DNA sequence: GGCACAGGTTCAGAGCAGGCGTTCCGTTC
DNA sequence: GAACGGAACGCCTGCTCTGAACCTGTGCC
């Protein structure tokens, strides 16, 4: 039931005012589940890509935080090859920071502020988490060819 | 196979009481003959065992003898009386023994003496107690015993 | 060699993710315990946190040990202080609040932490118990296995408690030689007084004890001094801890005051002229909580003809 | 108020009227008694006083042996043939049931810490004192209820306090060494004075043997059996801890005290006239 | 009825107990009227006597009341107990009594009954000693009936003093190999709403159970727990669950291994049921350090196969989490916590293999290989 | 000889304390 | 060095302590 009234001011909040280099709608697909588009953040490899996220909402959510993952493929230290997020705000307390003072729009912020500042001591991905922090360049070279083939148009 | 013994009632045949007194007084003379060994086996093991087992037999004839005594007394009192005289032989064994757990001033002996002596007055009071249910309690004499070590002296 | 004061904590913190045997850790953590008298109050409870994630592997008597006699101590100088409380109070709750979940997770240390605690002969539980370990306990209470075992032993702590006493009393000869040793009766009320702090773990046990005392040792010898007086002592107690805890705790005062008329009531097969007399004391300080609790008091009257004139007359 | 000025000749005057008066009326003579305690304990323990006692019971009810002249009215008047046997037999025992609770509970919690020598001291002095109580009322020919009975289990708890006493020196001795000679003297004491008198006391009784339901009568004798036992057992565990005090403090204290007197019984030739 | 209840005002004092006689005689005769002169009789001035006479007379005809009266009728039976009355009526009360035979207004009674009867025996421990000592005394018969049990849970429920007493009887009766499944099975498919009530008193005598020795107690406080999460509602759901995971994270190997059967036995069970407090079975994963191998591998098998339920792979979050817990414990240094990543790794892939999915495992089993070479 | 206080005695029953059962460690050949 | 006999802590029960009532002895008119 709190899901609808979420979902509500949610998917209507999303249409109206979303935050910047970031979108949330109805998926056109499925009409249950959030499709998102955030834009490759500012001087970040992943400059002039599209990155398509699916927001699965949890039955029980607001008690649950939402469900993310890259569907446009991500070369990042907290993003693994089928677009699992080390994200703190994706889990419950104590190993996660959800929470109904929370919502949608500010993970997906949140998710931009990762796309752009990769965290190295939460690694999916050891090979770019170490790459990232020692060979910078090869990290966005690698993350920038990947904006180019996978979140280009 | 002592403690198995259960005590009759009066009501019981003067066969079973005699039968039951044949069989203490066969375990009371299996008990002074084990008892007798000491003297020429002395070791820790053996003292431990029999200060030990000493006590653990005087409770069976203290719970399925002295109920059987004072049924068959009246009837069977020279059988019983051989029974305890026997009895005594070795229990004052026993006084020498706990004597030597005394004198040889050894820990491992000394741990079931205050019972020994304890389950051993247990059973002279039991004896007057005897006396008492059959209207005698003016029959129960004591007095004391010689101090002996094991073999028999008198340590002084 | 002498450990950076600023830094004990973060130090201790290295040691977490390496392994030690039972001697190592006895030597960081007594360090780290040395290292508590020279330090500012709000610092402790995370150090706290510190040592009992290593103290889960090897040493978790010492820990418990040195928190306890630590703030045993630090209690006595805020008393004689006062013959400084607004930030102990709260650590204190804290650092209770944290070997709480500790135990929730480790019922062994549960275990230690009782074994640690008891009475067993007369003179341990004068220098075991605290005003803090009681505090401890009654919190430990919340989690469903101790309850029972705790609640014993206070109670059995409490009536030896009248019994030293007592005896004390009643003779010249002993009160020469021992020097009066707090009293279990003084300490567990200075508890109800530092709930107010606001430590809300701690009071269920409170009531749960103050009520166990009026239910063991009401006068049913009554329808001496030592099957009588000690056994007066237990519920005069029982009474003081729940009218403290009404007069302080305003949430509760509806299941107190509910708990009391469900034993005044049906009962009188046992008599309660004790219960009557806190009830008493209960509604006239504040009466205003009454009209709450009217549910009780409506069907008080339906039982007003099988309960006798003494009951029903007060 | 116990130390008033007041209260103490109060106290002084009801000691100098029980010292002084006879009074044959029972009860009486036991409340002025019941009075001069209840203010004795309040103003010291009561040791001096049950020693008195104690010598009064021996000189005036005699002894075991049939040849010991006693007699020492001098301390308490209010105290008579008449009155004392199952009257101030009752009240010094109960008096020194309490003073062993104390002295028991004291070294209780002397255990607990691991302040300690003027404890043991106090303690000694105590136990020494109603040493030589216990001493003059094991001596006296005492009436056989349980105004001798009560004598008997207090006995009981006195080598039971004494057991634990020695059990705490352990703890102490084995660490450090000493055993002062005052607990040297006080087991020493109890070898020469109690011990042997026990075993005198306790024939004395069982010898001693001057219309029943069956199940009651058994019920009684078997409440009878047991504190002779006990005494034995009581003493067997003293002198049995005094064996691991003597082997672990290197002092034999086993050269004051006896070899275990030990007892068989008989049955005489009344069985053949009765049945 | 008016008339009846306005008797008492009317009648004069030598006519008291002639009425008595003749209201009795209008009780066979009417049973509609039971209550009015069960109240008439007690505001009467009578014999005590005659009392038990009619009282004797209810509970013989206590079969043709129909339920709306039974309350009051049983308050009045437990008004006119006596201290000496009390095992007579109890035994009889407890023999005539059914409550299968009772049953949507039916229901509704039967749960005032249970109130009415909390009431009584909260309030006289007369009762509930004298009603325990005559449960024992029904250790005799496998066959005592579905009101012996919800009655032991609710006297441990309200009543305190009782509590150890309640536990011993209980413990003496299970061992001996009474109380077993059918006698559970028939409690709390009927008696389910009078349960959800005693919500509380249930799972604190599950884990009172879980503590003991001796596989028959421990197995009916797993089962205790089973039919409580099968039958009740979401609330209680998730605090049946509570209590397991408390056990899991908390206790020693004998609580954790029951426990962890119980989770394992529920899942296999209702998949979908498990599924709405998953977070709390990956709520373990903070004490992942308090826990050994063989329970590892159990725990991991468990979670593993609820995932592996097929209709909820929708719900793949709890797969992705556990996924993504494996890649970060493998790519710890530490020996110790790099093993608790191979076990799960292994079982996860087994479970998951019974194209993508076989992708899935070689991937997996792959990077597993690679940061164990 | 008759009745009532006194104290003995007898039993219910609560609670305590120690000896056993399963397991580890000092001691003596 | 290793085989034997004693030390350690959780469970059950018998012993003790108590207190309550009844009853049988005995004290006085």
């Amino acid at each position: 039931m709190q899901r609808a009234s979420r979902l509500k001011r949610e998917l209507h909040m999303l249409a109206t005012e979303p935050p910047p280099g970031i979108t949330c709608w109805q998926d056109k697909d499925q009409m249950d589940d959030l499709r998102a588009q955030i834009l490759g953040g500012a001087n970040t490899p992943y400059e002039k890509g599209v990155f398509k996220l699916e927001v699965i909402i949890p039955e029980r959510y607001p008690f649950e935080p939402p469900q993310i993952r890259f569907l446009t493929p991500i070369y990042h230290p907290n993003i693994d090859s089928a677009g699992r997020i080390c994200l703190d705000v994706l889990k419950l307390p104590p190993k996660g920071a959800w929470r109904p003072s929370l919502n949608i729009a500010t993970v997906l912020t949140s998710i931009q502020l990762l796309m752009s500042e990769p965290n190295p001591d939460d690694p999916l991905m050891a090979d770019i988490s170490s790459e990232f922090k020692y060979n910078k360049p090869a990290f966005l070279k690698n993350a920038r060819q990947w904006t180019e083939k996978h979140a280009r148009q | 196979t002592v403690k198995k013994i259960e005590p009759g009632t009066a009501a019981d045949s003067q066969q079973i009481h005699e039968e039951k007194l044949l069989y203490w007084n066969m375990a009371v003379r299996d008990f002074s003959i084990l008892i007798n060994l000491i003297k020429v086996f002395d070791s820790h093991p053996v003292l431990h065992v029999c200060l030990k087992y000493g006590r653990l037999f005087v409770e069976a004839f203290l719970k399925q003898c002295m109920p059987l005594l004072d049924f068959s007394f009246r009837k069977h009192r020279e059988d019983v009386l051989s029974l305890l005289e026997t009895f005594q032989l070795d229990t004052r064994l026993l006084h020498h023994l706990c004597g030597h757990s005394k004198i040889h001033q050894d820990t491992r002996l000394t741990q079931h003496v205050p019972l020994l002596k304890k389950t051993l007055e247990l059973l002279v009071c039991r004896v007057k107690a005897m006396l008492t249910l059959n209207n005698c309690r003016e029959a129960f004499w004591l007095g004391n015993l010689k101090n002996r070590d094991l073999q028999g002296e008198e340590i002084k | 060699g002498r450990w950076d004061q600023q830094y004990v904590i973060q130090l201790t913190s290295m040691f977490k993710d390496v392994p030690l045997t039972a001697e190592e850790v006895e030597f960081v953590v007594e360090k780290a315990l040395s290292m508590f008298s020279k330090m500012n109050l709000q610092e402790i409870p995370p150090l706290v946190y510190q040592l009992l994630v290593l103290s889960s592997k090897g040493s978790r008597k010492s820990v418990l040990e040195g928190i306890i006699a630590f703030f045993s101590a630090l209690d006595k100088q805020h008393n004689e202080e006062q013959s400084p409380s607004g930030e102990l109070r709260h650590v204190e709750g804290t650092i209770i609040l944290h070997i709480v979940f500790a135990i929730k997770l480790d019922y062994e240390l549960g275990r230690e932490l009782v074994k640690h605690l008891k009475v067993g002969q007369q003179g341990d539980s004068n220098n075991n118990l605290s005003p803090f370990s009681i505090a401890l306990l009654l919190s430990v209470t919340r989690i469903q296995r101790f309850q029972d075992q705790v609640l014993d032993l206070l109670k059995t702590s409490v009536v030896k408690s009248f019994k030293d006493l007592q005896l004390l009393q009643g003779s010249k000869f002993l009160q020469n030689l021992v020097p009066h040793r707090s009293y279990v009766s003084t300490m567990i009320l200075e508890v109800v007084k530092n709930s107010v702090h606001s430590w809300d773990h701690v009071t269920q046990g409170l009531v749960e004890l103050g009520f166990i005392l009026m239910d063991s040792y009401g006068p049913k010898k009554v329808l001496p001094s030592l099957s009588r007086m000690p056994n007066q002592h237990a519920c005069k107690l029982g009474a003081n801890i729940l009218l403290e805890t009404f007069k302080i705790h305003e949430m509760i005062r509806q299941e107190i005051l509910e708990q009391v008329l469900n034993r005044v009531v049906t009962r009188a097969s046992s008599p309660i002229s004790h219960f009557l007399d806190l009830l008493s004391n209960i509604v006239m300080y504040a009466p205003l909580v009454l009209q709450s609790c009217s549910s009780k008091v409506t069907e008080a009257f339906d039982y007003l003809s099988f309960l006798p004139l003494q009951t029903v007359q007060r | 108020e116990p130390s008033s000025p007041q209260f103490v000749q109060m106290l002084s005057w009801t000691s100098k009227i029980c010292k002084e008066n006879s009074r044959e009326d029972a009860l009486f003579c036991k409340s002025l008694m019941n009075l001069l305690f209840s203010l004795h304990v309040s103003y010291k323990s009561p040791v001096i006083l049950l020693r008195d006692l104690s010598q009064d019971i021996h000189g005036h009810l005699g002894d075991i042996d049939q040849d010991v002249e006693v007699e020492k009215t001098n301390h308490f008047a209010i105290v008579n043939l008449r009155t004392a046997a199952p009257t101030v037999c009752l009240l010094v025992l109960s008096q020194a049931e309490k003073v062993l609770e104390e002295v028991d509970w004291l070294i209780t919690k002397l255990k607990g810490q691991v302040p300690n020598q003027p404890v043991e001291k106090a303690i000694i002095m105590q136990l020494g004192t109603l040493l030589t109580f216990f001493h003059e009322l094991v001596q006296t020919a005492l009436p056989s209820g349980s105004c001798v009975d009560t004598l008997l289990k207090d006995l009981c708890k006195m080598y039971t306090t004494l057991t634990a006493l020695v059990r705490y020196y352990l703890q102490v001795c084995q660490s450090s060494g000493g055993i002062p000679k005052n607990m040297e003297k006080l087991v020493k004491l109890s070898g020469s004075h109690l011990t042997p008198l026990c075993y005198s006391f306790i024939s004395y009784v069982q010898n001693k043997s001057k219309p029943a339901v069956v199940a009651t009568a058994m019920a009684r004798v078997l409440r009878e059996t047991k504190p002779i036992p006990n005494l034995i057992f009581a003493i067997e565990q003293y002198e049995k801890f005094l064996i691991h005090l003597s082997k672990k403090s290197k002092v034999s204290l086993m050269q004051h005290m006896k070899l275990s007197t030990s007892r068989d019984f008989k049955i005489k030739g009344n069985i053949l006239d009765m049945v | 009825h008016d008339i009846i209840t306005s008797l008492p005002e009317i009648l004069g004092d030598s006519q008291h107990a002639d009425v008595g006689k003749e209201l009795s005689d209008l009780l066979i005769e009417n049973t509609s009227l039971t209550v009015p002169i069960l109240d008439v009789l007690s505001s009467l001035r009578l014999d005590p006597n005659f009392l038990l006479k009619v009282r004797q007379l209810v509970m013989d005809k206590l079969s043709s009341i129909r339920l709306e009266d039974l309350p009051v009728i049983i308050k009045f039976i437990l008004h006119s107990v006596t201290a000496m009355d009390t095992l007579e009526v109890i035994s009889e009360l407890r023999e005539k009594l059914d409550l299968q035979h009772c049953v949507s207004s039916g229901q509704s009674c039967i749960i005032l009954l249970f109130d009415v009867i909390k009431s009584a025996i909260r309030y006289e421990k007369t009762i509930s000693e004298a009603w325990i000592k005559a449960i024992e005394n029904t250790a005799s018969v496998s066959e005592h009936k579905v009101f012996d049990l919800v009655m032991l849970f609710i006297i441990y429920s309200t009543n305190t003093q009782t509590k150890k007493y309640i536990d011993r009887v209980l413990r003496n009766k299970i061992r001996s190999g009474c109380i077993q499944e059918q006698l559970l099975q028939s409690t709390f498919s009927v008696h389910y709403l009078v349960l959800k009530d005693m919500c509380s008193s249930i799972l604190s005598l599950a884990q009172s159970l879980l503590h003991s020795l001796d596989q028959s107690i421990i197995s009916f406080g797993s089962l205790l727990y089973k039919y409580a999460f099968k039958f009740f509602d979401t609330y209680c759901q998730q605090e049946v669950v509570g209590a397991l995971v408390t056990h899991i994270c908390s206790g020693n190997e004998a609580e954790v291994d029951t426990a962890l059967d119980v989770l394992l036995e529920l899942v296999v069970l209702n998949p979908s049921a498990m599924m709405m407090n998953a977070v709390f079975v990956k709520g373990i994963l903070d004490y992942l350090d308090n826990i050994s191998p063989q329970q590892i591998r159990k725990l991991f098998y468990v979670l593993s196969t609820l995932a592996f339920s097929k209709q909820n792979e929708a719900s793949s979050h709890i797969q992705d989490d556990m996924h993504l817990v494996i890649r970060k414990q493998l790519s710890s240094t530490v020996f110790k916590y790099k093993l608790i990543g191979i076990i799960g790794a292994v079982t996860m892939a087994g479970i998951m293999a019974a194209d993508e999915q076989c992708t899935q495992v070689t991937s997996l089993l792959q990077l597993v290989h690679s940061c164990s070479e």
